[PDB]
């Protein structure tokens, strides 16, 4: 039922990026692993939702 | 004149912001008190000629999306009239004078005078930089030129100077009528990164300190006074919050009009008339 009704999506899993400032606790705005969001993402996974 | 503090601030902040951001050691000095990683990340992202991100400045209520990574929002505030003159006479003039200007110029020889040429008719000369003339020097101003005796001054035949002066509109009499207003403008550095908001606050305070010496707000917009708000989420229900710290800039300035007087009197005349009663 879900495979019939859902649309194909790419799912990628959140984790906090280890670029957070050890004092201020905020992300580095130049970080390449996360583009200023505090959250980095694992490689994408194909799923239907 | 009538004045528009918001447009002044936009015009003044934008070039100054650009010229600081293109100059790495200025930011390195401004941010010396911040955490090392905050400083280096800001300098890497926004600073220097190779900077891939950019800051932006503009008024509030645009119809388009802004650069919410770093954006100075300018926001015209309250004001009130504070001091009035007797008769509302702010000043009087014999010759309608425009804005104050400073221009670079060089001397040239002409007919055994030195002259400086200026782009506009000189309504009043305030200062020729680094020169004080004696009466012997026969200082004269005419049209858009300043002229200066050659005889004793031949060593200066190509001397480079800055002229501080003011335009003239026209040869007319009048009264400058008006009053003083105290007026507020708010500025906020929006960023979705809190450390960027804090750095934009520091940069803006530096810019305003530097601005206090400018001719614009030395002659007008006097008594700059700064107040600072809390850092808070400006918008809270996106995929992320947007933060900012407001600052309020308050200025005292004159609002006035040139009431020209057409009446002129150039001769009294006297007559005696006899009363035979
Ligand atoms: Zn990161």
């Amino acid at each position: 039922f879900i495979n019939d009704r859902g649309i194909k999506v790419l799912w990628e899993e959140a984790y906090f990026c280890p670029c957070l400032n050890p004092d201020t606790g905020h992300p580095r705005v130049d970080c390449p692993r996360c583009h200023g969001k505090g959250i980095a993402y694992l490689p994408p996974k194909e799923t239907i939702m | 004149a009538i004045t528009s503090v918001d447009s002044y601030l936009l015009s003044e902040i934008k070039p100054r912001l650009n010229t600081v951001l293109e100059n790495c050691y200025i930011i390195d000095e401004v941010l010396k008190d911040f955490d090392y990683q905050t400083r280096e990340s800001f300098k890497e992202a926004f600073c220097g000629k190779n900077a891939q991100h950019e800051v932006t400045v503009g008024f509030n209520f645009p119809k388009f999306k802004n650069n919410y990574e770093a954006h100075y929002l300018i926001q015209l505030g309250q004001g009130q009239e504070t001091k009035n003159s007797l008769g509302s006479i702010q000043s009087s003039y014999f010759e309608a004078t425009g804005d104050t200007l400073v221009e670079s110029s060089t001397a040239i020889r002409e007919d055994d005078k030195l002259v400086f040429t200026v782009s506009k008719p000189i309504g009043e000369l305030i200062k020729v930089e680094d020169i004080e003339f004696a009466k012997y020097d026969n200082l004269q101003v005419e049209g858009n030129k300043v002229s200066f005796k050659y005889q004793t001054n031949e060593d200066y035949e190509n001397y480079n100077a800055n002229i501080i002066f003011t335009e003239k509109k026209n040869d007319s009499k009048g009264l400058v009528k008006g009053f003083t207003v105290e007026e507020q403008v708010t500025v906020v550095g929006l960023s979705f990164n809190v450390d960027v908001a804090r750095c934009l606050d520091a940069v803006l305070k530096m810019i305003l300190i530097s601005m206090r010496d400018s001719i614009e707000e030395q002659q007008t917009f006097q008594l700059q006074n700064l107040s600072f708000g809390d850092i808070a989420p400006i918008i809270e229900d996106g995929d992320s919050m947007i933060f900012g710290r407001p600052t309020i800039i308050k200025y005292t300035s004159s609002l006035d009009l040139d009431y020209t007087i057409t009446q002129d009197i150039n001769k009294l005349t006297f007559k005696e008339r006899k009363d035979w009663k």
